């Protein structure tokens, strides 16, 4: 058994806005755990990839499902 | 003649009009639910209960 | 540098209450002075004013206005009432004093 | 106040047809739609603005109240 | 007497307030919303009680007797719906009702305006006082917030607020009164709506063109009461639209949860039909004057037949007011929406801004565009 | 900082404003409700005998309130007792009392869902999003002890640990049991959990906007003909001079 | 003096199309009657509904 939501999402994390907010994220991400006292969190730079990624991922997973 | 012959035999007598306002409700009623309700289910196949139905009552 | 004399028609044109086809004095609230002051207006111009009054209610009524034509001019508008108003007003003014 | 006593009125006449032998939603070119647009283009000048305006404030205050929430990449640069 | 329609003590009453009542002729569909208003009424006072027929008013009961009579009660979704969207649209009419009036100076009529005044400060509490009995958090919450501000009223201030409900806070005795003043009010509204069109009648209806209609009036009923009719369907079809598609368009989900008092929920805020004075209420700090800032805002109205200096009582031949009279809505409208929001920066300022310019507009710009676009007219 | 994600948006089969609610997939959700959430989360106002009719048979729901044995009045000697639930009991609570759930959930506190869908932002769109949607929490950002990250729930730190992964029930009716798609179903139900009108509401809007369609048209025609009279009219002065 | 009067021209301008004199206003009528009170007729049919 496969997920369809699953497929469909590695499909959308393919997309410009998501591949351009996933690099715009990973950034961060690999920037804030390199130092000890940083008070900035990833939180924003994660939001938007998810509220890109998510987005497409509604115009299709329910074609999917029964 | 319809709309003449409505006026004279219908609409002419406060009577008549009346009398016609019901019975032309009665049939504007069952009319216009059937149809509506028709509209309504026909937009919606497979959904309503009355469609899956069978399946558990035997089907 | 700018005209009171310009403005004033600018507004009078402006305000538009002669698209209808009134005078300017056709439109003052008929407050209790306004009331003395038509009922002094000579029998020619009340039936004039009446007539006037009603047809801009008409179209009014109707959301229709009058053809350009008809607009009343700036420059012919005719205070018919302004000269009585002001008697009646400062024929009070008189009263309001001598009663104190 | 009743009918009968509303003003002194002389000299005026005036036509009217019965409903049925007239049209009731009558030449709705003719006269009726160009006084519509007689109408929307004699006071847009002067209701819209205001809303335009507001408009305008609103997005600019939810565009700003949206941004200073965010933050800015250089808060930290260390 | 012939006619006995006219001769009846009764049918005398209504022949001449339904018919052969003397109407302008160029009357505008802005008219409209006091028969709207009128009927809106009805129908409140019909849903409500139908709908009272099935609460219970205490703590323990009220959320879910509300409940039971949305998923028990025959038709019981359909009425308290239609009760309450009806709230609103009663709002927006009596908004569009004081509008119309507000520029066709229809309140040189004083009387038959004071009252509409009461109409309007009565039809509000009892909106405020009627959102509590469904006892979700809002209305917990609502009631616990917006009563409290009486406190600030200095001495005589705690002592009433801790009388005005139960005892100590927004609690079963106090639902309780809330309920029989949300039952009792309405009847109220009524009464003093035959108050209104008393003084209405006394003088004729205003115009759009403000002059004279003696000139020409037309029999009410065999006209208006045709034209209201027609604005009946015309503005009650949106009504149930919104209230058979989107119910809860306008309603704040957190009434969903039952009254909890250890939880106070972010972003407390009343109807909507409240927020423009919300805001105008925390647009001045000094907990004391905003009481005040919010009393004014709606107290206001009493004043402006003092405000009018045109010597012309509509304002369709006044283009200058005319804009000013538009940026107000907008301004009130503005308003509302900085009510909804928190209070913060890009807000609070637009917020006493816009609080500002409200009170500028009603009490000295109108005023003074009034006379200075009378010079212009040569007076 | 008061910063959040919003959920996205799906085109649920009911979302139409003259489109019912799937009843075939509300029927799924009742099971994962009934199999999965119904250890945990109340749902006090259904009850088994609105499910007759709806998405069940009279007989069918019958057997499943047995399933459950309810409380019932005094004794004759006066004492609870227990007994197979009928047609007419209501959904069962799974705690005694909250003090009692939140001892048994780590201090949270599991919401009654009769209303969940309404009682948040988003709905269906929220509830969809918040399960299927559970994730490791981004850099610089931790959450305690006993709480799960989720970006879409506020404080992202839910008591609620991820409740739906593959299977974990088998849909009977035959259907590919993933976690998103059992959260659809599950969703559905929530819907008619909340507003069993849903489907009843808009055959009765449809047949509402058929009418304003038809009525207004004709007393605007009426409207429209009786004044005639005045639109139509013609003025005139004609003083003796 | 009134002699002097006409009412004026309502002819197309307003009147229906079975209105144009030199022919039988009445003929055409009770068909003009029949149309409106038919509209009236239906609304009060629809509202009862
Ligand atoms: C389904 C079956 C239902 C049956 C149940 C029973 C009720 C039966 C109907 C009884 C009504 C008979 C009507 C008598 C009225 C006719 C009449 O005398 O006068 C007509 C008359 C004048 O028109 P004329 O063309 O001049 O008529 C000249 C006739 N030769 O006046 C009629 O307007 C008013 C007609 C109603 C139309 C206006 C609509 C008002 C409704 C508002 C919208 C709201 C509805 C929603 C909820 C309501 C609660
Ligand atoms: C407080 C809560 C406020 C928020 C409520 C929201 C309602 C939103 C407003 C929608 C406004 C629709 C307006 C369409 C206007 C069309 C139009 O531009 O033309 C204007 C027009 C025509 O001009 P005439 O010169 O008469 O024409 C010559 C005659 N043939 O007439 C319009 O007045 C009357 C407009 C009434 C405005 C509605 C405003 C309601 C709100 C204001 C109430 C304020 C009072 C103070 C406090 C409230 C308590
Ligand atoms: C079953 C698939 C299921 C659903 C559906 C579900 C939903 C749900 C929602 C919408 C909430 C509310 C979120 C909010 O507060 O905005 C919620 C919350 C909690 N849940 Fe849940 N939940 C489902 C299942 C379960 C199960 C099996 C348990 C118990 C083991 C459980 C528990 C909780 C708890 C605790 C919360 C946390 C609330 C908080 O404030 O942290 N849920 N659930
Ligand atoms: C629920 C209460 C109210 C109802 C049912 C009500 C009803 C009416 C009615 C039946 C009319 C006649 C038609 C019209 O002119 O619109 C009317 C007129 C009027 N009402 Fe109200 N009214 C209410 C509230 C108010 C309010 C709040 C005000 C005051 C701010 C007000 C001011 C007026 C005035 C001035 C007139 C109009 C005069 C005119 O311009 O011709 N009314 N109202
Ligand atoms: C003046 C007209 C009225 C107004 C402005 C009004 C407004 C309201 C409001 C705002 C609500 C809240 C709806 C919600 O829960 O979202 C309400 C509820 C209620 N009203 Fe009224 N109401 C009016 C008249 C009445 C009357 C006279 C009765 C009956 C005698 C009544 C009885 C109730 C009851 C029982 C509730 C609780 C049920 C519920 O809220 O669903 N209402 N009313
Ligand atoms: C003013 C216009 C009012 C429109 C009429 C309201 C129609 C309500 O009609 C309703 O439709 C439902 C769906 O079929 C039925 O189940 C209800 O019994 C029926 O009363």
């Amino acid at each position: 058994l496969v997920d369809p939501l699953t497929t469909v999402r590695e499909q959308c994390e393919q997309l410009e806005k998501c591949v351009k907010a996933r690099e715009r994220l990973e950034l961060c991400d690999e920037r804030v755990s390199s130092r000890s006292q940083t008070e900035e969190d990833c939180t924003e730079e994660l939001f938007d990839f998810l509220h890109a990624r998510d987005h497409c991922v509604a115009h299709k997973l329910f074609n999917s499902l029964k | 003649t319809l709309t003449a012959r409505l006026y004279s035999l219908l609409f002419r007598r406060t009577s008549t009009f009346a009398l016609t306002i019901v019975v032309g409700a009665l049939l504007f009623e069952r009319a216009f639910d059937q149809g509506a309700d028709a509209i309504y289910e026909h937009i919606n196949e497979g959904k309503l209960w009355k469609h899956i139905k069978h399946k558990y009552e035997n089907k | 540098s700018r005209w009171l004399e310009g403005i004033r028609k600018w507004y009078y044109n402006a305000a538009g209450f002669n698209k209808y086809g009134l005078m300017r004095d056709d439109t003052i609230y008929e407050n209790d002075d306004v009331k003395e002051a038509i009922r002094r207006l000579p029998e020619n111009l009340y039936d004039d004013r009446m007539f006037r009054i009603k047809r801009a209610l008409d179209l009014n009524m109707r959301q229709q206005i009058l053809p350009k034509e008809q607009w009343t001019k700036y420059e012919e508008d005719v205070p018919y009432l302004e000269p009585y108003l002001k008697e009646v007003i400062r024929e009070r003014k008189e009263r309001e004093e001598w009663d104190k | 106040r009743q009918f009968g006593h509303l003003t002194r009125v002389r000299h005026l006449i005036t036509y009217s047809l019965s409903p049925f032998e007239q049209r009731p939603f009558p030449h709705y070119f003719s006269k009726g739609v160009p006084n519509v647009w007689r109408r929307l283009r004699a006071c847009i000048l002067r209701v819209a603005p205001p809303f335009l305006a507001f408009y305008l404030l609103y997005t600019w205050g939810t565009q700003e109240f949206e941004k200073s929430k965010r933050k800015n990449p250089a808060a930290y640069v260390n | 007497a012939p006619n006995i329609r006219k001769s009846h003590p009764l049918l005398k009453m209504i022949n001449n307030s339904l018919i052969d009542l003397p109407a302008p002729s160029n009357i505008s569909a802005w008219w409209n919303f006091g028969s709207l208003l009128a009927v809106c009424l009805m129908t409140q006072i019909l849903t409500g009680l139908l709908l009272a027929m099935h609460y219970t008013a205490d703590t323990s009961l009220a959320f879910s007797s509300v409940a039971h009579t949305c998923r028990n009660v025959q038709y019981g979704w359909l009425i308290r719906n239609l009760h309450a969207n009806g709230a609103s649209f009663f709002f927006i009419c009596i908004f569009l009702h004081i509008g119309r009036g507000l520029y066709y100076g229809s309140y040189l009529y004083k009387e038959t305006w004071n009252t509409g005044v009461i109409l309007l400060l009565t039809l509000m509490a009892t909106a405020f006082v009627g959102y509590v009995l469904p006892w979700g958090q809002m209305s917990f919450w609502g009631a616990t917030v917006i009563t409290n501000l009486f406190s600030a009223i200095p001495y005589i201030g705690h002592t009433l607020v801790e009388w005005a409900w139960g005892g100590f806070s927004v609690d079963n005795p106090t639902l309780t009164r809330f309920f029989a003043l949300h039952f009792l009010l309405p009847f109220a509204i009524a009464g003093i709506t035959i108050i209104h069109l008393t003084f209405l009648h006394e003088s004729g209806s205003n115009n759009p063109l403000g002059i004279s209609s003696d000139s020409d009036k037309i029999p009410f009923h065999p006209y208006y009461s045709f034209k209201d009719i027609l604005g009946l369907t015309l503005m009650l079809t949106p009504f149930l639209t919104l209230a058979l598609f989107s119910p809860n368009l306008l309603g704040d989900p957190e009434n969903f949860t039952p009254a909890n008092p250890l939880v106070t929920p972010p972003h407390i805020k009343p109807e909507w039909y409240f927020l423009f004075a919300y805001a105008i209420l925390r647009s001045i700090p000094n907990k004391l004057g905003g009481v005040l800032a919010l009393a004014a805002s709606v107290l206001i109205l009493f004043l402006i037949p003092f405000l009018h200096k045109s010597k012309q009582r509509t304002m369709t031949f006044r283009p200058l007011s005319q804009t000013l009279f538009w940026l107000l809505v907008a301004n009130l409208l503005i308003l509302t929406w900085i009510g909804s929001q928190p209070v913060e920066h890009p807000f609070i300022i637009i917020g006493q801004m816009a609080s500002l310019s409200y009170f500028t507009i009603l009490l000295i710009l109108f005023p003074t565009i009034g006379t200075l676009e009378n010079k212009m007219l040569n007076y | 900082s008061d910063l959040e994600l919003h959920p996205p948006s799906y085109p649920w089969s009911h979302r139409g404003p003259l489109s019912s609610l799937d009843h075939t997939s509300i029927r799924r959700g009742f099971q994962v409700y009934k199999q999965v959430c119904s250890s945990c989360h109340s749902m006090d106002y259904v009850a088994y005998r609105h499910l007759v009719g709806v998405c069940y048979t009279e007989d069918e729901a019958k057997a499943l309130a047995e399933e459950v044995e309810v409380q019932d009045g005094p004794n004759e000697d006066g004492e609870m007792f227990m007994r197979p639930g009928k047609l007419s009991d209501y959904f069962p609570k799974p705690y005694p009392n909250p003090e009692a759930a939140r001892a048994a959930n780590n201090g949270a506190l599991p919401p009654d869902l009769s209303y969940i869908v309404r009682a948040r932002h988003g709905g269906e769109d929220y509830v969809f999003s918040l399960l299927t949607g559970y994730c490791e929490p981004p850099t610089g950002v931790s959450v305690r002890e006993g709480l799960y990250f989720n970006p879409y729930f506020p404080g992202q730190a839910i008591g609620m640990a991820p409740p739906i992964y593959n299977d974990v029930l088998e849909f009977d009716d035959g259907t590919p049991a993933t976690m998103s798609q059992v959260a659809k179903d599950v969703c559905t139900f929530l819907r008619w959990a909340a507003e069993p009108e849903h489907d009843h509401r808009k055959r009765m809007g449809l047949k509402m906007l058929l009418m304003m369609g038809l009525l207004v048209p004709l007393v605007y025609y009426m409207k429209r003909h009786k004044w005639s009279v005045l639109k139509s009219r013609k003025l005139a002065y004609r003083p003796p001079k | 003096s009134h002699t002097d009067i006409k009412v004026p021209n309502f002819s197309d301008y307003r009147r229906p199309p079975d209105d144009y004199s030199t022919k039988s206003s009445r003929e055409s009528d009770p068909s003009r009657k029949g149309f409106s009170y038919l509209v009236t007729a239906v609304t009060t049919l629809g509202v009862a509904y």
